[PDB]
């Protein structure tokens, strides 16, 4: 009942980072403190890693196991967006704002950062555990994918949105909003596929799947807290970002057909502002 | 037994073989004579031996060519090539 | 934004549901007071201004020396006695940006409208004070508008040529092609557009001195012409514009059309060379019966028959060519070629379609030559003879090459003053003066044909403006009746003035005796049919003016037979583009494209409502794209029967109308007697 | 040396089925004979069936085994074009020209057809034989992929190009030309990835891989000749189609860095119509 | 695979570690026996062959009519008396594929080598049987090779011209530019390469009759000429090759150079126009001293001084131009421009570097004009005068445009026969005949300069082949000594033959009295310096030959003073890349590029070992890329001092060397007296 409308929405949202000129951010970037620039680079690098794996691994593997040519076409399109559009856009931003050495250093930093490695290990592990014709392993990977789309990106998205909302780094911010617009529909779509599998189960099996989903969310959440503190303490925003990731965790649960898990909190209003050839016939020669 | 090296100053591989021949002279120079001939200054000898690129290494024994090696060779391969004729 | 531009933008600001059309006059007043009156050089008297302009090499001295200063001062007083006021801001903007004389640093303005008109009139009169005052009255009343080259460059030293067009015949030789390139550049540096007939050039794969498959076709010549026109780009202020015409029975016709395709590679594509296709009635007949057609190699026909392909009647010689084994050809599909033409015009507006038999059915000078090609604006249709340019230190055989001596009648101002006769005769005299004073030394055939044929082009503009401001729909039969009567009157008085000039000078145009004017065949439909209006409403428009009758046409025919005719050609309706703004007129006899023109100038958005547009006549000013193209074809064919040359007929197409619709319009134009089709403008 | 350049060319060639209006083809379709309509339908179904294998297996399997983030992104983009763009385009052409029952029957026929099946299963067999961390098996699959993209499609493309060059079925011919333009670049790109593997091999292994490629080409070519006669004899075109197959076989070989196998032939003109600064430091002016 | 190609393929199949060079003789024998004899049409007698060839428009009947049939028969017999055998397969293949006459269907061979030679000899002699047999002996011994146009087209009816190259001076006007395009197309139709001097064309952004910043510079003319050469590309037999030469002090020099950039857009990029740069000594002086240089606007210089910029001495007039406020100029960095030249030559091989002061310091005809540019092969350095082509019906001021009749001496065959004097004199006579019989009606200046200057080009080839086959390294001082002596003798005998022709005909070339030949300045270095070999090995090569001594040069100087000189220019060394195969000779005086050339003709590779390449002389045939370019410059400068015109000096560079190495070679060539540099070939 939904794939065709998602197909149409995905293809009509098609974009390339080159459509957005980035040289306009040069001055507002120059004006940020060293702490702010550091957090910003690292935040986008963490996002780049997530999209790299979502494009290389997550979306293609889910596409392989989901039945139906139209469902596969949507998932293939989403996969392309992840690595050919989203992951690449971050390099466009980096290449504009930062010198090569700072770019090299931040990519080295992703490799050695323990929270980023842990979250990649956990998410990609679940993708690679999918067994052919085994719907339960597929469900688990789809939960992981929804958590990546609708929860994990948001510790990263906070900062570009926070600046956009203050009228700073607005070209980079425009790119990020386009990425976010895509991930929102990706999270909903994968969520609907996960619910399909969940709804086939016995009540006992469903109870176990909810346990899996909630245990996984909590494990990812605890890691994301440490990641958030590590990045945002130097810019004074860790508590604010934490509220934002809890907000989005609830959206991820809802995408999976589950009740919200965290209590509602006031999000920084700045971040909220950041959001023919017809042939002739014999009768045309007589009038 | 003589190892004759046909070389030129512009030849990159001929510059690489030069230190290999110096080590070979230190290890074997009591039984082997090493002779170098510049083909840019000595075209008649290069023509006489019908030598068709550089470096070309000729093993001569008592004036006769007994073995011919073309291109770069490591020390161990030159030692094996000469030791057959000692 | 400037005050005048800001006031002009209030046209589209709608109050009480109506456009603020009265804001435009305020825009003219603001424009003048704040820009023009401040930035026009004012002199203590006309004597100082004239001395400054001649001394600083702004004006020619020869034409002003024919008048005493009293005569020039009286002429300028006559121009300023009218107290002409521009009724729209866009008119003044166009004049004082394009046609008004400016200082060498372009900071100030040297010429007003009454000054340019006075200078043009003094040039036209050639020493006659009364004639100069008559020309001043004619132009300041805006009854007649000299063409852009003539209006711009009359009496100015820093100029080009007053001739608008150059139609060159290119013979089938390398010397002739090289001379074609040379003449094209030498006439593009003069400003006028150049059109070349490439039907005589042998096709691709033909022989050059008995070695076969040697030619690269007319496409190489189009490449050379395109780069020649690009080189002669007139400073780049106006890019070098040139046309190339090819008969549809030429073998290269498919490659000729392939150069205007967007998908065409840069190795075949031409950019600055407009293309036109000459379609004889034989091609239309072949397409109608859906029988296989043949495109012929011109040089094989020339070898076999001793005559060029385009000098022979294809309606008679097509079968002879087909059953001739010594004539080379390939089978084509005429309907597929028609569809290719339609899709090419839909995609790019090219080629211009010239119905050769429609032109030559009523061509008066077929004895001199049949009309083989048209101009860049696809409205000049004159006899041309090819020039055999021989090797160096050998005498060349100079032929006839066509030139535009253009001028436009403002139908609105012509009929408001009830002076069709006077305006037509004065315009004919001015065009005769322009033709006589033109002496182009680097184009031998152009100069020879200008001296011999003495052909002029007298067009008309503001047809749709006059019809809409008089409560007549353009497609209505009353509009066609008015056009019939008006253009019959124009033809009558142009023929009368040509015969009067022939009588007063004692000479006609060269080879006049063989023309249908001398034999009386031209006047057959004029002495046999009455062209008086058939509608009482239309007949009231001509009240106070003597409409020529059948007996009047008989007297004119007798007068022409006794005294001859000075001009081989007299009437041709040019597109009348940027100068239509200055005259506050609709462009040519074409219907208006848009009711209010949205134009971009610098960082400002300027609006130009068509003249006389208001609430009462809003629906009379129907947009051209909304019109039925068949009724526009009817209107033009009604006009075309009174114009000896062609009419620049632009097709205005909707986006939804396919190539079959365009082909139907083309075939209806051919069936209705339309001579040329200029453009396919798709909205 | 090449992936970013191909990325650029791929993304700038992006298009969607909806851009070409198909209905105006019915004005020439109605004038074709039964044999012409039959051949067209069968050719179209052949292309559709082969392209589906490439979208579901060929491109995604190669993307899975190739190392490099940028290569995976380009390959993902190509897989997207197969599934989201090409497959929808073929379906659109079919739905325009034939009623539902006729489409189902043509696909039933072509699905059972011996020559179509032989080539489809030969290609799919090589994709299924790729082994993790075995570059030889990957190379063999890449050869199969290049043969599909740059060679096997062309016995099919011939007919739409033949009509397109005559002014018939112009809307569907425009679509086919866009598809073909994508397959051309796909073939060139996968060819470069195969050459990279080939160049890492010993001389004996290279000779062995060359023998594999030529042997595979021979098997496919002999089946193409039979496929060609089966479809095109009824419309009298087989001789010219065979020339077009060999010409495209040579292009496929050149994509793999190999010499042409077949002598140069001219193609049907109707189908053709369808188709180290070192600065001067002084002392160099004195000798 | 053909048997002859397979036997030729056996050259690189090494047996016993040796190349099978003996397989090439087997390859040529197989080629003849299996293809040439079988595909050669044979006639019962020479009378039938000559009648068939004359009647079938293969031969001109005019040149064969001056001889009785017995004379022609005996000329052919003495051509076959040699029993000439081609030494290599590539020689016969090249001859019978490029020059041998074939039937109209190109299926059978009508001309043997001895028939082409006999026909060319009969054309050269012009009615003299003994002279015809002398020419036959000259060519069958392969001592002298007429240029490709002359060898291919002498005595033929389906022919172009016998002139290999043309040099056109383009004046600064639209008439002159259009006529230059016309003449370029006419001469490309004749088959000869055309070089144009664009240094007189005014710069981009200059004024056209008070209209400032209207010019497109020389680059628009380059686009026009490029499309002209593409159009007149000899129908596709060989793409129309043209050359454009610009002075390095022209303002458009950077735009002129940017045409060969790969990154250049198609709107500024030329493809068939080879570009050459003329470098006066002033530019090298400015680059050496690192001072900022100025490129000038030619029209400002013309207005200020009345002479074109290239017509004045740059070394004297540079400071006056720089200190002149009325001479517009823009500041450039001469060292950066030199680096740009070096990088352009590295990336594309262009431009042709011409050192103007190196040409004019030893130019004998500086009174007529300085040498402002070279030919398409950068070896024709002659005085030229620009032609002022006026409007139509206005007489044009025809100047001198260089026409170069080329001919090559085979140094190996000339030296082995000990016939320097006779070969040089017979070649001079043949070139004089070619110049006399050549008329070009469509190029008035080329024809005028051919009639007046009577300049010929007597080149040389197989220098490296002769040196290697004599055990002499091309870079060795012995090779330079041999080149000095051989070319001094060649110059001596060319001057002697020119003076003898002037005595026999009683006429010298126009403006001979002002040349250094008449004043004796040309012979100063010859009557002062002895050019006999300094090495006994080299002197032994000239055994049996009278080497001109100082006394002989004094006698020749007196003889020239008394009788004059018939030819303004006599010696010019062309690349001769095509006829070198037929003569089994290395191309020009250049060192060999490859010891065994690999060539693909069809689906088969055809290896060509160098003439005389063997095991004993393998390292004497050193490839040009491995050689020191300074030594090659020394060799060419040794040759150039005995050549009045230029030498096609190609630079053979390795990929390891940078743009600084290229600049160093360029500056060493300039310092050593090299006149022109042809190409920068990278390996
Ligand atoms: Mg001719
Ligand atoms: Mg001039
Ligand atoms: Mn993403
Ligand atoms: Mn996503
Ligand atoms: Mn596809
Ligand atoms: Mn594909």
């Amino acid at each position: 009942d939904f794939t065709q409308m998602f197909y149409n929405q995905n293809v009509k949202q098609f974009w390339l980072p080159e459509e957005i000129a980035l040289n306009g951010d040069l001055l507002t970037w120059k004006y940020l403190g060293k702490n702010e620039q550091d957090t910003y680079m690292k935040v986008l690098a963490g996002l780049t890693l997530l999209d790299t794996e979502q494009g290389n691994t997550g979306m293609p593997i889910v596409a392989e196991h989901v039945d139906g040519h139209q469902r596969k076409a949507v998932l293939n399109f989403m996969a392309m967006m992840e690595n050919a559009v989203h992951a690449k856009s971050y390099s466009n931003i980096f290449m504009t704002l930062a010198p090569t050495e700072t770019i090299n250093e931040v990519f080295e930093w992703v490799k050695q950062n323990k929270y980023l490695q842990k979250k990649a290990q956990m998410i990609v592990g679940l993708y690679k555990a999918i067994q052919k014709d085994d719907e339960i392993s597929l469900f688990k990977a789809m939960v992981a994918s929804v958590y990546l789309e609708s929860f994990l990106f948001y510790s990263g998205f906070y900062y570009p949105l926070y600046f956009y909302g203050q009228g700073k780094l607005m070209q980079s911010g425009e790119i990020i909003n386009l990425i976010l617009r895509d991930e929102a529909i990706h999270g909903v779509y994968v969520g609907l596929l996960a619910q399909e599998i969940y709804n086939k189960q016995t009540e006992e099996k469903k109870a176990e799947l909810r346990e899996f989903a909630i245990d996984l969310l909590n494990q990812l959440y605890e890691n994301e807290l440490e990641y958030t503190e590590d990045l945002y303490d130097q810019v004074g925003l860790s508590h604010d970002v934490k509220k934002f990731i809890r907000y989005n965790a609830n959206k991820a649960l809802m995408n999976l057909g589950f009740d919200p898990y965290f209590e509602e909190e006031d999000i920084n209003p700045i971040v909220l502002n950041g959001l023919t050839v017809e042939p002739l016939k014999d009768d045309d020669f007589y009038f | 037994v003589v190892l004759a090296d046909f070389w030129a100053p512009w030849c990159g591989p001929c510059k690489m073989i030069a230190p290999v021949l110096e080590e070979l002279d230190q290890e074997m120079g009591d039984k082997l004579k090493i002779v170098k001939i510049d083909v840019d200054e000595n075209q008649e000898t290069a023509g006489k031996y019908g030598v068709m690129s550089i470096p070309t290494l000729l093993v001569l024994k008592d004036g006769e060519v007994v073995e011919t090696s073309v291109g770069f060779k490591p020390k161990e391969a030159l030692q094996e090539l000469v030791n057959k004729h000692l | 934004v400037p005050k005048w531009i800001q006031l002009n933008n209030e046209i589209m600001i709608q109050k009480d549901g109506k456009f603020q059309f009265d804001k435009d006059k305020e825009a003219v007043h603001s424009y003048f007071v704040d820009y023009i009156n401040q930035n026009t050089v004012f002199f203590h008297n006309l004597k100082e201004k004239l001395d400054y302009l001649v001394e600083n090499q702004y004006y020619e001295e020869e034409f002003l020396s024919l008048y005493s200063f009293e005569d020039i001062k009286e002429v300028f007083k006559t121009a300023y006695a009218k107290k002409f006021r521009f009724p729209s801001f866009m008119s003044a903007f166009k004049f004082y940006n394009d046609y008004a004389l400016k200082t060498n640093d372009k900071k100030k303005i040297l010429e007003r409208y009454e000054d340019r008109i006075s200078i043009v009139a003094l040039f036209f009169a050639n020493g006659d004070t009364e004639k100069a005052k008559e020309y001043v009255n004619l132009m300041i009343n805006q009854e007649y508008q000299p063409s852009t080259p003539t209006f711009l460059n009359a009496g100015r030293k820093r100029r080009g040529e007053l001739v608008s067009c150059f139609l060159l015949e290119v013979n089938d030789s390398l010397n002739d092609i090289s001379r074609a390139i040379d003449i094209s550049m030498q006439l593009s540096k003069l400003g006028g557009g150049v059109s070349l007939n490439l039907s005589k050039l042998r096709a691709k794969g033909e022989a050059i001195k008995d070695v076969e498959n040697a030619t690269k076709g007319v496409v190489g010549v189009m490449k050379l012409l395109d780069n020649a026109f690009r080189y002669a780009d007139q400073m780049g202020q106006r890019q070098g514009s040139g046309a190339a015409y090819l008969n549809i029975f030429h073998r290269d016709i498919n490659d000729f059309l392939d150069t205007k395709k967007i998908s065409a590679d840069e190795d075949v594509r031409v950019k600055t060379l407009s293309i036109g296709v000459v379609i004889p009635d034989k091609f239309v007949e072949l397409a109608r019966e859906d029988k296989a057609a043949y495109v012929f190699y011109p040089h094989t026909i020339y070898k076999e028959y001793g005559q060029h392909m385009d000098e022979m009647d294809m309606n008679e010689m097509y079968d002879k060519f087909v059953d001739n084994p010594r004539v080379k050809k390939e089978k084509i599909n005429p309907r597929k070629l028609l569809e290719k033409l339609a899709m090419l015009r839909s995609e790019s507006g090219y080629p211009y379609i010239m119905f050769q038999d429609n032109v030559n059915k009523v061509h008066a000078n077929n004895h001199i030559s049949k009309v083989k090609f048209s101009n860049l604006c696809s409205e000049v249709l004159q006899a041309s003879q090819v020039s055999s340019y021989t090797d160096y230190d050998e005498e060349d055989e100079i032929g006839l090459d066509i030139s535009c001596n253009l001028g436009s009648l403002n139908i609105l101002n012509v009929m408001e003053h009830k002076s069709i006769e006077k305006t037509v005769k004065l315009a004919t005299d001015s065009l005769t003066h322009v033709s006589e004073t033109t002496d182009i030394r680097n184009a031998p055939a152009v100069r020879r044909a200008n001296k011999a044929m003495k052909s002029i082009g007298l067009g008309a503009m503001n047809l749709h403006g006059y019809l809409a401001q008089n409560g007549i729909a353009y497609e209505s039969p009353e509009a066609r009746d008015f056009a019939n009567t008006f253009f019959m009157m124009v033809n009558f008085y142009s023929i009368q003035r040509s015969a009067e000039i022939a009588k007063e000078k004692g000479e006609t145009f060269d080879q006049y005796e063989g023309s249908t004017y001398a034999t009386g065949e031209y006047f057959d439909k004029y002495v046999s049919t009455d062209f008086s209006p058939k509608y009482e409403k239309i007949a009231n428009l001509f009240e106070g003016m003597h409409i020529p009758t059948t007996e009047d046409w008989k007297k004119l025919k007798a007068f022409v037979a006794e005294h001859g005719m000075y001009h081989s050609y007299r009437l041709c309706i040019a597109p009348t583009g940027s100068i239509s703004y200055v005259q506050s007129s609709t462009a040519s006899v074409m219907p208006i494209m848009e009711r209010i023109e949205e134009r971009t100038y610098g960082n400002s958005k300027t609006y130009y409502p068509m003249p006389g547009l208001a609430s009462n006549n809003w629906f009379f000013y129907k947009e051209a794209y909304d019109m039925d193209m068949f009724k526009v074809v009817d209107m033009i064919a009604t006009i075309q029967q009174h114009i000896d040359q062609g009419i620049s007929f632009t097709l205005f197409l909707k986006d939804t109308m396919t190539t079959r619709d365009l082909n139907r319009i083309d075939l209806y134009a051919h069936h209705r007697g339309i001579k040329t089709i200029y453009y396919a403008r798709t909205k």
